[PDB]
């Protein structure tokens, strides 16, 4: 198989570990449990090609800014993640996460991922952002952000319902082949 | 008994050997003479270029120590310019997805973290290495 390394970054509690675990195990995790460093792997066929996909979960907290780059060497594709129901995490894509990827791994494909897709329509969650004077991220806002940071694709997915989850990772491989 | 092997090892380490910590402060053999040996095993250290260096790993309290063979004696490891003595204070361990004989070691430090990849002879050995280090860190003050 062809080894392909993918690193997932993004603000804390945007859904990275769930996104990662849900894809490889088809099981949603139990408790929250913020991550410090985790390595996963999965073998999938994309366009008839056998790929040994290496996945590197990262800590979204600032306290681990010195730690996160340790997983970056030899990365083939990056996954910058924000939450479709946390406009602050969307703003950190251009503020923190794209400049960080750019600084360490220039000329490395980036896919911007929209997480927690099922919560943008869940009314019980839409009102809770009204009180905070915030509104969910629309598709066009993300696609505009994608071409701004020069990302290959803009994809929306949900780890809980797995809608569009398999697309995020198929597209990540095609950006490498 | 384990302290017996510890002492024998210490005498096989060269006198003028040293290694540089991330904060620039230098760690020398003299500082190892006080220590209690927990575990010792032959492992391989994977370099950034994918090479494997022959290593003798010594799990102590309060640190982890990597050694190389200089003919008949031992020296501190000089691999990829990383510190060859790791403080157990905020040390964690993870398993390598690519290989079940391998483990990641990330040592948080005062000048910032640092990552190590170590391959053992079997998955049982890796597993034993992890919980042994896990328990040393737990009982390290
Ligand atoms: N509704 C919904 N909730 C999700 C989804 N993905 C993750 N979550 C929830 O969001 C919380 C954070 O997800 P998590 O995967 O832990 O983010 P993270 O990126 O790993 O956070 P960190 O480790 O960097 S701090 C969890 O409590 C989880 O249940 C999703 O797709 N839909
Ligand atoms: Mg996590």
């Amino acid at each position: 198989p062809q080894a392909i390394k993918c690193v997932v970054v993004g603000d804390g509690a945007v859904g990275k570990t769930c996104l990662l675990i849900s894809y490889t195990t088809n099981a949603f995790p139990g408790e929250y449990i913020p991550t410090v460093f985790d390595n996963y792997s999965a073998n999938v066929m994309v366009d008839g090609k056998p790929v040994n996909l290496g996945l590197w979960d990262t800590a979204g907290q600032e306290d681990y800014d010195r730690l996160r780059p340790l997983s970056y060497p030899q990365t083939d594709v990056f996954l910058i993640c924000f939450s479709l129901v946390s406009p602050a995490s969307f703003e950190n894509v251009r503020a923190k996460w794209y400049p960080e990827v750019r600084h360490h791994c220039p000329n490395t494909p980036i896919i911007l991922v929209g997480t927690k897709l099922d919560l943008r329509d869940d009314k019980d969650t839409i009102e809770k952002l009204k009180e905070k004077k915030l509104t969910p991220i629309t598709y066009p806002q993300g696609l505009a952000m994608a071409k701004e940071i020069g990302a290959v694709k803009y994809l929306e997915c949900s780890a809980l319902t797995q809608r569009g989850l398999k697309t995020v990772f198929d597209e990540a491989i095609r950006a490498v082949l | 008994e384990k302290n017996q092997k510890w002492l024998e090892i210490l005498n096989k380490i060269e006198n003028k050997t040293y290694t540089k910590l991330k904060n620039g402060h230098v760690f020398r053999k003299q500082a190892l003479m006080e220590r209690t040996l927990l575990y010792d095993g032959l492992v391989y250290w994977k370099t950034a270029t994918g090479r494997f260096k022959d290593i003798l790993a010594l799990l102590l309290t309060d640190v982890l120590l990597f050694l190389q063979e200089k003919d008949q004696k031992y020296i501190f490891a000089a691999v990829d310019q990383k510190p060859s003595v790791i403080s157990l204070q905020k040390l964690i361990a993870r398993e390598v997805a690519n290989e079940e004989r391998g483990m990641f070691l990330i040592s948080a430090s005062s000048a910032g973290p640092e990552m190590y990849e170590i391959h053992t002879n079997s998955k049982e050995e890796r597993n034993n290495w992890m919980r042994r280090i896990q328990q040393a860190v737990e009982s390290c003050p």
